[PDB]
């Protein structure tokens, strides 16, 4: 029933959560995840956030044009040609980011677990 | 150690990993850390930041890449 859903998920205890989709419910409380950047691996259910899109005013980490990740806040989203873009504000300025450019630190994702955790 | 900084590295498979690096770490040391974490031999690794190649013998600081602890560079394997 989670198969096919978009999620944000991590694969290490202290890692960042990345956008992807569940492709299979597998053994031992794990799910096969296909990340948007093409990486596929099994992940623990506890490490999955069923939030799509990430809601307004969520604190996230986003890859800017200058190739740095830094924190920002979600202020909007846009769907174009099947792709999702987030409007994220950093230091007072909004820019648009591809879905795959928006990740969550351990702390940022832990903030979403009570509302959006799987399980 | 104590003054280490977070970086991200995107591998050829599309996986992004994190590393903690010293401002003083050489590029060879970064490649060893990538091997140690992700298993990629250094001889396969060519690293770039923002489209510019990172030379063996230099640090990230020799490229003025590390900033404060708010902004974390994404290096890419090519």
């Amino acid at each position: 029933s989670f198969v096919g859903l978009r999620v944000v998920a991590k694969w290490s205890s202290n890692g960042y959560f990345y956008s992807g989709k569940i492709t299979r419910d597998v053994g031992a409380g794990k799910y096969k995840l296909l990340f948007d950047d093409g990486y596929e691996c099994d992940v623990l259910g506890k490490d999955i956030l069923l939030c799509d899109p990430i809601p307004l005013d969520t604190e996230v980490t986003a890859l800017s044009e200058d190739e740095y990740f830094s924190a920002g806040v979600v202020k909007g989203h846009r769907k174009e040609s099947g792709e999702l873009y987030y409007s994220i504000e950093k230091e007072g300025q909004r820019k648009w980011y591809k879905r795959m450019a928006v990740i969550l630190s351990l702390e940022q994702g832990n903030r979403l677990r009570e509302q959006y955790g799987l399980g | 150690g104590p003054g280490s900084m977070l970086i991200f590295v995107k591998t050829l498979t599309g996986k992004t990993i994190t590393l903690e690096v010293e401002p003083s770490d050489t590029i060879e040391n970064v490649k060893a850390k990538i091997q140690d974490k992700e298993g990629i031999p250094p001889d396969q690794q060519r690293l770039a930041f923002a489209g510019k190649s990172l030379e063996d013998g230099r640090t990230l600081s020799d490229y003025n890449i590390l900033k404060d602890s708010k902004r974390h560079p994404l290096l890419r394997l090519r």
